[PDB]
DNA sequence: GGGCTAATGACGGCGAATACCC
RNA sequence: GCGGAGAGGUA
DNA sequence: GGGTATTCGCCGTGTACCTCTCCTAGCCC
């Protein structure tokens, strides 16, 4: 018993030790910081660093021995916060969240002394913690040795990990509030303070806005001298007038130099936001990525503050028709009920048929409901009037991507659908209120129904998901990139997945990073569009799409010919950062936290073919 | 209005009228054990049950019977306090009266001897406090209620995952109370197999065989007969027509002379109907027929002797043959329809390998005991005491009653046992479900769950401890002689008092009161645990428990459960509910009566409401308990649909009823999602008590319920005038109405001052009332924790902002205000306990005294003489709280110092010696400190009966001669000794003084035995000379990191305190308190905190106009005027307060408590709705829709798009930072794996978990994750070589090989495996 | 207080061990 | 005073 | 006897953290 099982042995005290030089506090939101830092408690970094400490004692002489030392750091006087700093500086500490779901769970950052006691985390990085400021705690490390420090300063620090590991894209996203300031400042109005003037550049965009002779968002036109590297890596300055907001020239003083001016444009919702990261990191690189990114945050946090966005009860407007809606219904179900009692349908098809009258209702309601709320903004320009993408902040919240979902706008301002009993049937009458009117005894407890067993489910989720993922990690271990290239021919065919109406994955993502296992010829033979083997990145890519590239062979994994472990070019490139893979990355254990953090983390998220229809022109 | 009512009158919203007034909320705990007790007569559940249930014990064959007469709880002998004090268990010893009855030997029984016992005790028995709570080692422990299933009988179905080939396959178990258990389940070839409690499945008719039913009478009992006759020739049959529905037909069916059914058309209804018509009894029948039938009886040949078939033998030719030759005319066959009647009982006789009883028995006692060679009386006795003796098997009232009611029998009382009619009825109704003329039953139905709560589980216990002193009884009365021993030598309470005090203390139910607010205990009492003895595990539970079922309406809460691993297996119980008789849940509903919904209120179950059709509490009911709409909503069979107006049989009471208390609590609860309403609720029950609790400004009108039921208020007993308010107890004089005759006297209430909460939050009790006031039994006298008036102040409410600032709110985390802490609103005070405890070691004992070895007289300084700190001095981490020296003599301390990092005043301090030492210091501060005040409660009441009775000397003196002008100027203890001519008077003269006499005797009493109380040596540990315990209490001021919440699953962690003059301000100036983002809204749909806002920015509004028009004294007409037309407000409100008929006095008084704000009531879901927030919000000069526009406080500047201002109710939780905060660089390490302590309290390490490590190693950080794994935690050369390392400032280090890996080695070497490690 | 002795409320998956049908 | 049971809670 | 079903029994069932009580047992002098 005591080897065997979880509590007893191996898991429990030799793969699950206990570490020294480790504490643990509550998170905190800290907007000011760096992206590569985090806010540490005074206390706990003495009591952390204490032997540090000791050293840097000893060395200045400020002690004659080291009891004396003890001494002096139980006393805290002034000389020992200033060692303290003085060894704080460039010394590195490791973040932790509980459930360390992927290699993002623990990041290194360089920590900066402030009161209190509990720990400010960066903004940007809760995303890939998956955490939130409400009563979640953090354990933080210290790395002791030379080589511990080196390795968490260069392969774990924050800055270093901006793309996932399971998938390219981007990890620290704006998420909330950053996007929601955003997308307020970028978006525009008809009519409003300096509506149409003439603006030399940014800088005097902002001179008026804060000086309050022009709305943040009015439409004018600014000349803007955006950069391009179209040449061998050189910087090219064209300057010319566009027609855009105050608010988008603001954000357009933060962005570097390489980035078109488009990029910002736009209303600038989250989806946006995520490829302008993306973009400036595939065009400019790292550093700048994360210098914007750390602007991004602060221009969003200070124009959102700006804003003023709030949530009244009367900013989520019940559709003027619902009630009609839900007469009309009740009317139908109804006449389909004295239909039945005299016997000319089956119970089943009754059902069938309230339940669809029933989502029909609920579908014209919704639509009823966010063509009021969506586009309400009946402003008039000079003359006469014109209607426009509203204002509403509840609306802004939803579109930004910031906060809610068009489900949950329907769920506060609409019907609140239909329900599931135990058994997994619907009920034949839905729940007709909504939060902003009052449920009643029955919609409530149906309501309740639903949300116990979400809950439920997620705790038996959560609990399956760890299994399955421990089993992942456990079987791929072993498995590292041993050689650089094995020389192989093998290969898969990769092909877009067609899944019947449309294109549900593209090519592109698909082959992306990946190597080739021999060249993929022109619609017309001896025309080899790509070398033997290439890493396929973003611009062969692009290039394919240019081509009409159907089906591309790439060098995979299990067909790699390595011994004891997999080669570099089987693999391909994809990785936090973007180049090939190096010799000894651990792919088994990436693989494994990148196939298993998702299903743990959806579950807590969620907390007829009768004819054929051709979609597009073809043969 | 009541006085504590007319205080501080609350604003109700709500539409519908209160038929029922919410009951007393611990009435479950209260009624149990009351239960429990109950001296009563007749046996009903009860401490007498068990002994009669245990009792008489008879003598194995002995002939020395020992019978019970009754039994008594003598009087506990520490009162509930003193009893916390000193850490024992407050209990009442229990003694029962026997009589031990020696009959003759040989001669009819008659007793040669019986001798009756002076009351034997037989141990003690904890007794529980008046709010519900039990004090077992000075801590209050709850018994929650469990919720399991009830006895009786259950026909199961568990399908669909049967063999994966279909085959349902159903099963019948019943379930005693007390007793081994019995299954019935089928098998893929529906034989049915009979299953003691949890052994091997064997053939069922094997327990009807031990039944002594022989095969011929079991296929009689089960199949229906079928006659053949033979008349001249070939096999004709008696037919009831009715037997042939739906039957393909396999022959010829001729009658009467006309063919009905062809051979091979299935037989029709008109066929049906012509037979039944033309009266066919008798058909004759092809002998290919009955070639496939089975014989009932053992048809033997009644001219040789010799058998030829036996019961139940599958008929062939050749035995149709022999059986005509032998005489048979009248032949007795089985009827097994395959599609109605199936051959299950047959083909389990075939696979039954038993045939006699005493097989059956045999085969019984091999399943029970295998191995062991079975000797027929002892399987005789197995059987008869495992399922029939009344003492090992009882089934219940409940249990007998379920059984009854699920076999549709009228009878409902029955016997405990189960009788063979029993047996073999539960076996029918199985193939009747199996034939499927039946429905299953399911578990999760509230009709299917009992619920036993404390007194009951207590009483199991106490039964338990009887069988085992009885076994012990038994023997010890066999062997030893019989006449010699006295009752009282033969009977040891040592068994009974080890069962009873393991199920108060060491049990799964039996868990501390959750004791940091009132909501917390309030709630942990009325709580409904499917955990526990017989429970299921919270872990293995599945899905399908856990899930809300339509039958918890009214009677479980479904939004308030925790929502951690054990999701659903708590369930609070609802706000109206009760328990039954039988231990089931009702909930009230008032009946209606064809067209008028009247006003008597019935308690239904979940059987009864099955039935019914209920209609809802929110329908418009006009003035005559008429329904206003044609078409109402009901419920029938756990589903709402529309209903008649003449169709209704009951209607819920009221809204409430279908959330429990804490959930009850929450405002605006319809517009919350049930997730977030979930958390409000659960986190609602955390906060922690502030130094002022004040109240909400909305809430519900459930506060005032709460905070009386609870037992933290002072509530007056006795109605009458305040005599003495002090800020530790409220003395009153009662009124003469309720004022006793005879010994009378005066009321005195003590209050409690700062003492520790089981979370070690501060209980601290603050007088309402003022000298003078009139109080009327049943109001508030004193605030408990966290209650203000009488009404619940769970937390505080402050002024939110809705709105981002500066992504300081940026998740759920919150911003707050200087102002906040400047005024001190959110420190609460926590009380730690220590103790030092001097035991007697064999090496000498230690001591307490203040002279320590090798410590500075900076540390004695504020120690008194004795070694313990003074009352009220400051302390911090380090500082020796007591001195102590451990016996080598000294040289070495182990005095209790202060816990690192904790800093608190020194408040009371306490030392109990089982020495009893004459002279302790510290003892003799706490021994008068307690005396002084105790001779202080005595010397007053003495000194007011004095006066009554010198009152009472006057009035017989002026009786007998008028003497005022000498009399009045002479001290009143000088007319004792005057005189009075020699009468009757006289007489009373000497019957005054002897009266006088008495109550200073009775008064000396009382003193001496409180003397002694107090003094005499504490009852401590055998081996513990005494123990010194040490409070010490704590000012926590909020910070940045505490947690925060609503009342609606609002959460967050305080992410910085703003200076005021940063805060957002409206134009007025006035600073916001708390700016909170809104982006927690619309994804989290709880929209109970928006209209919160407003309701409060409103309440808030109209209290300013009130202290505008109160600080500037206008007149007592103006504020009438404006405080009635803001009560009315409109019209369908239940209030109708007249202002007028309160005097000017009570309503200045009322205007002084609503100055801060005038408090609203929204029910839960008879709410508030927003018309009316609207014109509240007018009636204060607000912005109707509820949003201000706000300036920035850093840049001056307006926020474009007003935000939403107002005043919500937001909670502390007991999760602060402080606590939450720990680091190490290094201490002490653990013996066996060399790891560093895992923990708070020892230093201790975060756990890098496997997880952790696989993070590191998806990185290719290899040295982080090898210095993690060896020089960190685990390698001891490594660790302490890396220590001396970074002080000598290199950072190099060694790794080495882990210690627990070399634990491991060792280990795995302990078996019998050889595990080296190579070398080569 | 100290000293001495020796029951029942998981479930699925998987792979081995009989039950049985030729 | 290393441990292990039981109960509750946090994310 | 050899292959196919069927019963039978073992093994597993997410992390990190924070509070509290209680711990070898029984009887007699
Ligand atoms: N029993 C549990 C409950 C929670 N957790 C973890 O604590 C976090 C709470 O997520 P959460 O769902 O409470 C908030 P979030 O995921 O960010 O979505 P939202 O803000 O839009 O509402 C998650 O990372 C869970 O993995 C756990 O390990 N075990
Ligand atoms: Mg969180
Ligand atoms: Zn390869």
């Amino acid at each position: 018993d005591m080897i065997k099982g979880k509590q007893g042995r191996f898991r429990q005290n030799l793969l699950g030790k206990r570490v020294d030089y480790s504490g643990r506090s509550v998170i905190t939101v800290g907007p000011y910081l760096r992206l590569h830092q985090c806010g540490l408690p005074k206390k706990m970094a003495l009591e952390l660093f204490k032997p540090f400490i000791y050293g840097k004692l000893e060395l200045r002489g400020l002690a004659t021995t080291i009891k004396a030392a003890k001494k002096m750091v139980e006393r805290e006087e002034a000389v020992v916060w200033d060692i303290l700093d003085e060894v704080i500086r460039e010394h590195p500490v490791l973040l932790n969240r509980a459930p360390t779901l992927h290699r993002l769970g623990i990041q290194a950052f360089e920590p900066v002394l402030i009161e209190g006691k509990a720990i400010q985390l960066h903004p940007l990085v809760c995303a890939a913690y998956n955490a939130d400021f409400d009563g979640d705690q953090m354990a933080v490390h210290v790395p002791l040795t030379l080589e511990a420090q080196l390795e968490a300063r260069a392969l774990m620090m924050s800055t270093n990990n901006i793309l996932s590991p399971a998938n390219g894209e981007p990890i620290i996203v704006p998420s909330q509030d950053v996007v929601l300031g955003l997308y307020y400042m970028t978006r525009d109005c008809v009519n409003a303070k300096g509506e149409g003037m003439v603006l030399t550049g940014p800088k005097e965009a902002e001179r008026l806005y804060r000086s309050g002779l022009a709305s943040l968002h009015a439409r004018v036109k600014v000349r803007i001298t955006e950069y391009e590297k179209d040449a061998n890596g050189e910087l090219v300055a064209k300057t010319s007038l566009k027609d855009t907001t105050v608010g988008r020239a603001i954000l357009w003083m933060i962005v570097p130099k390489g980035l078109p001016y488009s990029i910002v444009n736009q209303a600038l919702g989250k989806k946006a936001i995520s490829k302008m990261l993306n973009t400036c990191y595939r065009i400019l690189g790292l550093k700048p990525t994360v210098i914007f990114a750390d602007q991004i945050m602060y221009t969003g946090f200070a124009y959102a503050a700006r804003s003023g966005a709030s949530v009244g009860i009367d900013d989520m407007v019940i559709p003027e028709k619902k009630h009609e809606i839900i007469s009309e219904a009740e009317a139908e179900v109804a006449e389909i009920q004295e239909q039945f009692q005299s016997g000319l349908v089956t119970a089943g098809e009754r059902y069938n048929k309230v339940i669809d009258i029933w989502a029909a209702a609920n579908d014209r309601v919704s639509k009823a409901m966010m063509d009021n709320l969506q586009t309400e903004t009946v402003i008039n320009r000079d003359g006469q009037e014109e209607k426009q993408v509203s204002f509403n902040s509840i609306y802004m919240m939803a579109d930004s991507g910031a906060r809610g979902s068009a489900a949950q706008i329907r769920q506060l301002a609409g019907m609140r659908g239909l329900m599931a009993k135990p058994d997994g049937s619907i009920i034949e009458t839905p729940i007709t209120a909504n939060f902003r009117e009052g449920l009643n005894v029955l919609q409530y407890f149906i309501s309740t129904h639903g949300a116990r067993k979400g809950l439920a489910d997620t705790a038996l989720k959560t609990a399956n998901s760890g299994y399955l993922t421990r089993r992942l990690v456990d079987v791929a271990q072993d498995l590292v990139v041993t050689e650089d290239d094995c020389g192989t021919h093998e290969g898969i065919m990769m092909t877009p997945v067609i899944e019947g109406g449309d294109v549900k994955e593209p090519l592109r993502d698909r082959v992306l990073g990946r190597v080739t296992a021999e060249d993929v010829l022109k619609p017309g033979t001896a025309d080899i569009l790509v070398p033997r083997n290439t890493l396929l990145h973003e611009q062969w890519c692009d290039l394919l799409e240019e081509n009409s590239v159907d089906a591309v062979k790439v060098r995979s994994v299990v067909s790699c010919d390595t011994d004891f472990g997999v080669c570099a070019h089987c693999y391909g490139r994809d990785l936090a950062r973007g180049h090939i893979i190096n010799k000894g990355e651990a792919i088994g254990v990436i693989a494994a936290q990148s196939i298993g953090e998702p299903g743990t983390q959806l579950t807590m998220r969620t907390f007829a073919e009768s004819s054929i229809q051709v979609k597009n022109k073809g043969s | 209005y009541s006085y504590t009512e007319k205080k501080r009158i609350r604003k109700d919203f709500g539409k519908r009228p209160q038929v029922l007034d919410v009951p007393y909320l611990l009435s479950i705990q209260l009624d149990s054990f009351q239960k429990f007790i109950e001296q009563d007569p007749e046996g009903q559940y009860g401490l007498e049950a068990a002994f009669r249930s245990v009792f008489p014990i008879q003598s194995y064959s002995g002939n020395s019977e020992l019978q019970y007469v009754s039994y008594r709880l003598g009087e506990p002998v520490f009162d509930v306090q003193e009893c916390q004090i000193r850490g024992v268990t407050y209990s009442a010893p229990l003694r029962v009266k026997l009589r031990l009855v020696i009959y003759e030997r040989e001669a009819p029984e008659g007793t040669v001897k019986d001798i009756k016992e002076q009351e034997v005790y037989m141990g003690e028995i904890p007794l529980m406090t008046d709010n519900g709570t039990f004090v077992i080692n000075g801590t209050e422990r709850v018994i929650v209620s469990q919720l399991h299933r009830s006895p009786g009988v259950f026909f199961d179905s568990d399908k669909g995952k049967t063999h994966s080939s279909g085959k349902v396959l159903y099963n019948a178990r019943i379930i005693p109370y007390r007793g081994s258990w019995l299954d019935f389940e089928f098998d893929p070839k529906d034989n049915l197999f009979v299953r003691i409690d949890r052994r091997r499945k064997l053939p069922a008719t094997i327990i009807l065989r031990a039944l002594n039913y022989t095969t011929e009478q079991i296929l009689d009992l089960f199949f229906e007969k079928v006659i053949f006759e033979i008349r001249d020739n070939k096999l004709q049959m008696e037919l009831v027509p009715e037997r042939l529905r739906g039957e393909t037909a396999s022959f010829d069916i001729e009658a009467n002379g006309k063919v009905y059914v062809e051979k091979g058309r299935r037989i029709t209804a008109r066929h049906i109907r012509q037979l039944e018509k033309d009266d066919v009894k008798l058909i004759e029948v092809p002998v290919e027929y009955i070639a496939g039938k089975v014989v009932a009886k053992d048809y033997i040949d009644e001219s040789t002797g010799e058998l030829i078939c036996a019961a139940n033998m599958e008929l062939s030719l050749d035995l149709l043959a022999k059986l005509s030759q032998s005489g048979h005319k009248r032949i007795e066959t089985l009827f097994t329809n395959d599609l109605d009647h199936g051959p299950y009982i047959s083909e389990t006789l075939r696979v039954d390998p038993t045939n006699d009883r005493l097989s059956a028995l045999v085969e019984i006692y091999r399943m029970m005991r295998p191995g062991e060679p079975p000797t027929r009386e002892a399987a005789e006795s197995l059987f008869e005491n495992l399922f029939f003796s009344e003492d090992r098997y009882d089934l219940s009232a409940v249990g007998r009653m379920k059984f009854n009611r699920s076999l549709l029998r009228e009878e409902i009382e029955g016997s405990g046992i189960l009788s063979k009619d029993d047996i073999i009825d539960v076996m029918k109704k199985l193939i009747d479900i199996r034939n499927g003329k039946g429905e299953v039953d399911d578990i999760d139905h509230l009709g299917n769950r009992r619920i036993r709560s404390v007194g009951e589980m207590a009483e199991n216990q106490f039964r338990v401890g009887l069988v085992r002193v009885e076994r012990a009884v038994k023997e010890r009365l066999s062997l030893g002689d019989l006449d010699t021993l006295m009752p009282q030598d033969m009977i040891n309470a040592k068994p009974i008092s080890a069962a009873v005090k393991e199920f108060f203390g060491s049990s799964q139910l039996s868990q501390f009161m959750d004791q940091n607010n009132p909501l917390s205990e309030i709630t942990h009492k009325r709580r409904i645990s499917a955990l526990g003895p017989g429970g299921l595990t919270r872990e293995r539970a599945g899905f399908e428990v856990r899930d809300v079922h339509p039958t918890h309406y009214g009677r479980v809460c479904p939004i308030e459960t925790p929502e951690g691993p054990n999701i659903g297996l708590i369930n609070s119980l609802s706000v109206y509910a009760q328990t039954n008789e039988y231990g089931f849940l009702e909930t009230p509903y008032r009946k209606v009566t064809d067209g008028v919904v009247t006003d008597e209120i019935h308690y239904l179950s979940a059987i009864e409401e099955g039935n019914y059709v209920i209609a809802q509490a929110n329908s418009n009911l006009d003035e005559e308990g008429h329904f206003v709409e044609d078409l109402v909503t009901c419920r029938s069979k756990g589903e709402s649909s529309l209903f008649s107006r003449d169709q209704v049989d009951y209607m819920d009471v009221s809204t409430q009823q279908v959330v429990s208390v804490g959930a009850s609590l929450i405002p605006f609860l319809e517009h919350d999602d049930a997730n977030r309403a979930l958390m409000g609720a659960n986190m609602q029950r955390q906060a922690v008590p502030t130094l002022r609790a004040d109240k909400p400004l909305v809430g519900t009108g459930m506060e005032r319920a709460v905070a009386v039921d609870s037992g933290v208020t002072a509530v007056a007993k006795r109605g009458g005038v305040v005599q003495y308010v002090d800020a530790s107890r409220i003395v009153i004089k009662v009124n003469e109405d309720e004022m006793y005759p005879g010994e009378a006297g005066i009321d005195i209430y003590n209050l409690t001052k700062y003492t520790r909460s089981n979370q070690n939050t501060c209980i601290n009790q603050m007088p309402c009332v003022s000298l003078g006031e009139p109080v009327e039994r049943g109001d508030v006298l004193a605030d408990g924790p966290s209650t203000d008036l009488g009404e619940l102040a769970l937390g505080q409410n402050m002024r939110v902002a809705f709105m981002p600032w500066n992504g300081y709110n940026f998740e759920d985390s919150i911003l707050v205000s200087e102002r906040v802490v400047q005024e001190d609103r959110f420190t609460t005070i926590h009380i730690q306990e220590l103790a030092c405890v001097s035991r007697d070691t064999k090496l000498g004992p230690e001591e307490i005294t203040a002279d320590i070895p090798n410590v500075g007289e900076a540390a004695l300084s504020k120690l008194d003489e004795s070694g313990i700190v003074y009352i009220g001095a400051e302390v911090t981490g380090g500082d020796i709280l007591v001195g102590k020296v451990t016996p080598k003599s000294d040289v070495k301390d182990s005095s209790l110092r202060v816990p690192n990092g904790v800093s608190g005043t020194v408040i009371d301090v306490q030392v109990f010696t089982r020495d009893g030492v004459e002279k302790d210091k510290r003892a003799l501060e706490i021994e008068e400190m307690q005396l002084k005040q105790a001779k202080k409660d005595l010397s007053e009441e003495l000194q007011i009966l004095e006066a009554g009775l010198f009152s009472r000397i006057r009035a017989v003196l002026v009786a007998g001669g008028v003497e005022a002008e000498k009399l009045d100027k002479l001290p009143r203890d000088r007319w004792l000794e005057l005189g009075l001519t020699d009468e009757e008077k006289q007489n009373q003269l000497e019957q005054l003084a002897e009266q006088y006499d008495e109550l200073k005797h009775e008064f000396e009493k009382k003193l001496e035995a409180k003397r002694r109380k107090i003094t005499q040596g504490d009852d401590l540990a055998p081996g513990v000379l005494k123990i010194v315990k040490v409070y010490l209490a704590v000012k926590r001021r909020i910070q940045p990191g505490d947690k925060m919440a609503g009342r609606h699953g609002n959460k967050g962690v305080i992410s910085k305190i703003n200076p005021i003059e940063d805060m957002p301000y409206d134009e007025n100036g006035t600073p916001v308190d708390i700016v909170l983002n809104p982006l927690g809204v619309p994804s989290r749909m709880n929209i109970g905190q928006i209209l919160e806002t407003h309701l409060g920015m409103a309440a808030k509004g109209i209290g300013d106009k009130i202290n505008a028009m109160l600080k500037q004294q206008q007149e007592v007409a103006k504020l009438r005027e404006f405080i009635q037309r803001a009560y009315d407000l409109g019209a369908d409100v239940r209030q109708k307060v007249d202002l007028s008929t309160f005097s000017d006095e009570e309503v200045m008084r009322l205007a002084e408590n609503l100055r801060k704000g005038m408090p609203i009531a929204t029910p839960v879901f008879d709410g508030a709705k927003e018309a009316e927030i609207k014109e509240l919000l007018k009636l204060g000069d607000l912005p109707t829709s509820g949003q201000i526009r706000l300036y920035d406080g850093r840049t001056g500047e307006q926020f474009e798009r007003p935000v939403t201002v107002g005043y919500m109710y937001m909670l502390k939780l007991n999760h602060l930072v402080d606590d939450k905060m720990h680091a190490r660089s290094t201490g002490s390490y653990s013996l066996v794996t060399q790891q560093p302590l895992g923990g708070k309290a020892q230093f201790g390490g975060q756990r890098f978990g496997e997880m952790e490590v696989w993070a590191l190693e998806a990185y290719g950080a290899a040295y982080t994750l090898q210095e993690m794994l060896t020089v960190k935690s685990d390698d001891v050369n490594g660790r302490t070589k890396m220590y001396k390392n970074i002080v000598d400032g290199n950072h190099q280090m060694e790794p080495g090989m882990p210690e627990s890996f070399n634990v491991l080695l060792k280990e795995i070497r302990s078996l019998g495996i050889n595990i080296e490690l190579e070398d080569e």
